[PDB]
DNA sequence: AGTCGTTGCTGATTGGCGTTGCCACCTCCAG
DNA sequence: CTGGAGGTGGCAACGCCAATCAGCAACGACT
């Protein structure tokens, strides 16, 4: 029995001006091909299927096309709602998805399901647990919910020799975050302790975009996004985990490298250094244009240095997406810094500054 | 953006169908071209067609629609304007037309027929007013409110940017720099303060304090506060451009909440002055330099490759006009095509490329050269 | 074989900040019951399924619930794009609906297909044609006029219909199958599409009109209309869904099925007294849900804060008022009979009388208004 | 109201003290006199000095007071403007001056000192700012908002009356014709209606009905309604004036609640259209005719005999400028004396007497002819 | 000391922002 | 061909508020 574990697809994410449609398509077809090759029994997607609560048209077409192509393969599939995914966007099509060997869970409290093998015999217990909204149920509340949900699954399994799998979309101690990772439970919880997970035979988690073994035990994993969703993780290869079970216990876990189709590179240093670093692509003729983040270390005006940057790039098969200085322009500074610069001109009493900062941050988060 | 061809039919004094195609033999050099002719001949009407076909508006008339249309010539049943422009190496066509009922001049005005289509592909991109306006704003980067301030300088409105309200100036700056999150923050802060105040009818005082700092409906306060950096970045380019146009003055940002630009008089021992005190010609040159800088502020995203201005040169003497024309000729080296409306004999003699809008006496109509007829 | 003809659902439409979710759900359930009762083979939805390109979540939920509950009956379903809904929005679910006994068409060029009966035998040739957007069927070219472009569009759409019907006939061949046709465009039996340009199909199920009617006296070309009242101008009219039957490869008959009204609405005219008299008819009725009213107060220069009056009149009633308006439009300006009169010569009372003479009031209030006006001149002196 | 003498000291680019007398050997014929010179020389400064002396205010600067004085020349501690004008055959004198603390080129702006006096006997009639403004308004009949519409036409604001909003046109007309009672009637009606309403009756209903007819705050509604006769008289006078200034167009009021004027193009079979469609030169001529009609309207109550046109002559072509100048000469042959500022080379020859203003080799200052030096 | 010159303290406008309403434009339709 | 209903947005008149100018009375500098 085999299961492919992936998460944080972030479908429909607009990377600056660019879009990730081609990357997502070339990932989904490869995933279907590898699923057929390894004759996997199920595919699990634990959170952040869509970049936002109102996905664009093409993202939904990609999702539906992938689900349709799944039928030709024969594997069962599970969808979970992440922190960015929204109920009434994944949960609205749930009833149609049932007819296509796919179960979609977005709201908590769903009873554990028996995941069938390719032959129709029971294979495991799923314990579908999506990103738990605090309003739907704190550290103990997550723990006892997990224990109670696992206990209910344990009662369902009885004495049958089947593995028990659990799901979750949450941050854990010892994890490494990124810029694209949106934080959760800003005012109530800081991190979940890895030792409070119920003794399930395997745990599938998302939220973190970097593959990590958490807590030191093998049966808990972060699978991470399948494509680079930020410029700080371009060089790291992305993984999808093919877990295996036998005689009701974990057998082995394997990492599969997702073939990169969209090159992305980050430049550094002064303009003189960048004029040499750009020669990596001189007359190379990369048929997919490379996406570049340029961390120029100068004090010159951004709206003036971008002109010469574009002039240098025009002779190369490259496309620059972002330029950042390592006087200031409004496109550079953070909203928090800009608001603080307003607070500085006002009286600098911390007793009110802390409350005003919290209020401004919660307002900005309500915009986002 | 640059204009490839202009086709108009029965607008103002230009009865008939006229097609002006640039990139021909006379306009191949991208050099200076001037539209000349008597007053009331329809010179501005040529520039009105370009704005009409693109943004369904003209500088003189707020809107043209079924309910009113004062642009189509009298004793005529239809009018249309169509322009070909090129953005990032790909050509597009905009089309706006209107016909009177039963083809009779007394008939009621029908709804306009608008389109937007690629020139080489031929595929239609938009067919409705709102769809066409939004798509062309996204494609060009600039809608009408930015076209009329950074690409076409209408008659008597060159000083619109300087004389505009700080609210309008900040809104234009956000439109060009795409920084509306600050306005959204301010607006929602004001809305939440109002909601808390009504729920009262210790959170209320803190909400009111934050509202007094950055809160305002439609985000006036925080927009104005945030756009100061953009104003400074614009002032830098404005000084760079103005150094060639008029060497006496330099620009410097006002140190006040209402974002404004002061001026530094280098001849008067660098004494700084308010911008209201400038002369007419000095204010025209300052506004021209500031508009050129405003079109250079977004050069990396969506470059603008043409500039049209309307009889702003009448306020300049024979020497300042010569300096301004030398600066414009030097800027023409960059490849920005400049079109000027004027009556000054000196500059009319200087510029060799002309579009003569000849006038027909008595009838009140006018015609171009025979080569532009169709 | 039997099919239904419906269109203009306009799912997700907001009607004066109100939502039609319950009404649409009730209509869909009734349609499912009717299909089960009448043993229908297919259902055709001629465009305007969604009221916008990006329908809200509950509209998509209703569409999904309908298309999943239709699986019990086993009857086919055809959904076409209108001028309202989005081609990409409908093409989102094309392949997923292809597994659910449902076919959706949004783009042009989709080849004719054979509708199977409930037992799987070939029943009819569908020949699906959605709302033909101009960007799909024509290529713009420079040097044309506003009417010439429309003429080219009409010629192109007529040619498209003719060619697609020829292909459908080629597909049919010899088997006695009625070639149904579909479209979502305006016909008048100019910018409209003439009815005589339609191909000689056995049936043409059109859309874009919310009122059920026959075009050109040809019973095989019909507008099914909306199944629910989408505006106050059609509140009192009954809504129909056509039930079409075919026999031996030719059209047999058309039957109109009344859609029961779920949310009652009414419109009122006249002065405030007439409004009160018409509201008297709802004094004691258990109304579930409350009836929605449009009130058009005939103007006699009452000029009062009528919103408060309506709120007070309808407060105790089981009535919710969505809109009230009045026809108060009139110009107010002086006509100078001759240039010899200047504002210094005319007295204040004379100017006020000139003002009042432009209003068509009577002596029942003219005397009192003149007295009130003279009181102002009295108190300034 | 005729300007006899003008004295100014250290305003804008005109350093030092100067006086211009319009009764000397030049200006004896009361003909056209053209203030000429390069841009930024102090031409507009002369008219600004006149306006400042009369009404403590400038077309460019909203107010000059104890603060924000920016009309005074740099590195200078005192400025003053004095004029002599004649009304009803007797002459007066107006004076406005401001000096810096301790007579330093920096320091606090002291409160300005103003006065108004007769030249017949030297008696001081008013010295307070408010009293001087009230007394000069009563004496002349022209406030600032009427002086700047009838006698002085600033550059770019010639069409201000044409493009003004209805409220500020009706308010101008009622004050010009001395028919202000209708505004007070609306104010009283609105106040009575509001007072009746706040107590909460059929009397309130009658008050509401009366308010809907004529009542409005600040007296806008009934004033706009009543001033139709005044606008018709004004447009009659303007049409009579315009027949000789520009023969193509006529003027008439439109059937609308807003006080607006439409043109009747006599060339195109009397096709009537709105003034928004007028060309720049045609609108300049229409506005000049309307200003002359404004002057002629009150000629039976208080006569104004001076007119100053700052700019807008450039908008006209040569073949029209000569006709406009011929009409101006015909008007000047009467008691009215008119002065025109322009840079166009055609007007250099036609006007023989010029108040030349010259800059000095980039020092930042300027001086006019030494014969005007004090 | 006198005299003038400069500085600090109340009341009447006036511009700015928000509120509510009315009117106009665009779009999809129906007489 | 025209009207017309239903969003959607822009402008305008009114209400309340904070800033500013003008008037007044009380100290510093120069003769
Ligand atoms: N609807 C119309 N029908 C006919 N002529 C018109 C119409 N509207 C404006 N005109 C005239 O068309 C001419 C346009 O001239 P314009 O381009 O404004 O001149 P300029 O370039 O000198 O400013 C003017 O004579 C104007 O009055
Ligand atoms: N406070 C000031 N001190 C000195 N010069 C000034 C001051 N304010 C304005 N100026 C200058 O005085 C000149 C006035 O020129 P102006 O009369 O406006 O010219 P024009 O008649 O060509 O319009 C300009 O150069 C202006 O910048
Ligand atoms: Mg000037
Ligand atoms: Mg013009
Ligand atoms: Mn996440
Ligand atoms: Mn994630």
């Amino acid at each position: 029995m085999r299961i492919l574990h992936t998460s944080d697809w972030h479908l429909g994410q607009n990377f600056y001006s660019k879009s990730r449609e081609a990357e997502h398509q070339a990932f989904l077809d490869w995933l279907l091909e590898t699923a057929q090759t390894h004759q996997v029994d199920a595919i699990i997607v634990a959170g952040d299927v869509f970049d936002t609560g109102s996905p664009p048209s093409y993202a939904r077409t990609l999702y539906n096309r992938f689900v349709v192509n799944l039928q030709q393969t024969g594997c069962h599939l599970v969808v979970l709602a992440g922190n960015q995914d929204s109920v009434a966007t994944l949960n609205e099509s749930r009833d149609i998805m049932a007819f296509l060997n796919t179960t979609v869970v977005a709201s908590a409290g769903h009873a554990p399901q028996i995941l069938p093998r390719r032959d129709g015999t029971p294979g495991a217990v799923l314990c579908p647990i999506p990103f738990l909204r605090p309003r739907d149920i704190l550290l103990a509340a997550i723990t006892d919910y997990y224990q109670q949900h696992y206990a209910d699954a344990c009662k369902l399994r009885g004495d049958q020799p089947l593995p028990i799998i659990a799901t979750g979309h949450l941050t854990t101690v010892g994890a490494s975050k990124s810029d694209a990772v949106r934080d959760i439970y800003i005012g109530t919880l800081d991190a979940f302790p890895a030792q409070n997970f119920p003794p399930a035979d395997y745990i599938a988690l998302g939220h973190i975009h970097r593959a990590q073994i958490i807590g030191g035990m093998e049966h808990v994993r972060y699978c991470g996004s399948p494509i680079p969703l930020s410029f700080d993780e371009c060089g790291k290869s992305k993984y999808v985990h093919l877990v295996t079970f036998s005689n009701g216990k974990l057998e082995s876990v394997e990492n599969l490298n997702v073939p990169v189709t969209q090159p992305m590179a980050v430049l550094k240093g002064d303009l003189a250094s960048i004029t040499a670093q750009l020669e990596q692509w001189r007359d190379v003729s990369q048929e997919p244009p490379v996406w570049l983040d340029i961390e120029i270390t100068t004090d010159e005006y951004l709206h003036d240095i971008q002109r010469k940057i574009q002039a240098l790039t025009e002779s190369l098969p490259v496309e620059v997406l972002l330029v950042r200085r390592s006087r200031e322009t409004l496109s550079e500074l953070s909203v928090e810094e800009v608001f603080n610069r307003r607070l500085a001109l006002e009286e600098l009493d911390e007793s009110q500054q802390q409350r005003l900062q919290h209020l401004f941050t919660t307002t900005l988060h309500t915009l986002a | 953006m640059k204009i490839l061809s202009l086709r108009l039919k029965n607008l103002n004094s230009l009865k008939g169908e006229w097609k002006i195609d640039f990139t021909r033999e006379p306009f191949a050099s991208n050099g200076l071209f001037a539209i000349t002719g008597p007053t009331g001949a329809g010179k501005t009407t040529l520039l009105d067609a370009i704005c009409l076909a693109l943004y369904h508006e003209t500088p003189r008339l707020s809107n043209v629609s079924q309910s009113q249309n004062d642009l189509m010539t009298r004793d005529t049943a239809e009018c249309l304007a169509e322009v070909e422009f090129e953005v990032k190496g790909e050509a597009y066509r905009a089309f706006w037309s209107q016909n009177r009922a039963r083809n009779q001049p007394d008939g009621n005005l029908q709804v306009p027929r608008v389109e937007l289509a690629r020139c080489a592909d031929g595929k239609i991109l938009a067919d409705k007013v709102k769809d066409k306006l939004e798509l062309t704003a996204t494609l060009t980067g600039l809608d009408y409110g930015r076209f009329t301030r950074s690409m076409l300088l209408s008659q008597g409105q060159f000083a619109a940017f300087l004389n505009a309200k700080p609210k309008e100036r900040a809104e234009l700056l956000e439109e060009l720099t795409g920084t509306e999150i600050y306005g959204q923050i301010s607006a929602m802060v004001f809305e939440q303060h109002k909601s808390a105040r009504t729920e009262l009818e210790q959170q209320v005082e803190d909400w009111g304090y934050l509202n007094s700092l950055i809160g305002s409906k439609e985000g006036d306060k925080f927009r104005k506060f945030a756009q100061g950096l953009t104003l400074d970045n614009l002032v830098h380019l404005a000084n760079q451009q103005l150094t060639r146009l008029h060497g006496r003055y330099l620009l410097q940002r006002k140190a006040s909440e209402a974002l404004e630009v002061e001026v530094v008089d280098t001849w008067q021992a660098d004494a700084v002055r308010d911008t209201r005190t400038l002369s007419g010609g000095e204010s025209f040159l300052v506004s021209l330099a500031l508009a050129l800088a405003l079109s250079d502020l977004v050069s990396h995203k969506t470059r603008i490759d043409s500039l049209f201005l309307d009889e702003g040169f009448g306020t300049l003497d024979s020497e300042t006009l010569d300096t301004a024309l030398d600066a414009l000729d030097a800027l023409n080296a960059s490849g920005k095509t400049i079109g000027v409306i004027s009556h000054v004999e000196a500059m009319k003699e200087r510029i060799p490329v002309q579009i003569k809008v000849k006038k027909i006496n008595g009838l009140g109509y006018s015609k171009l050269e025979s080569t532009f007829a169709v």
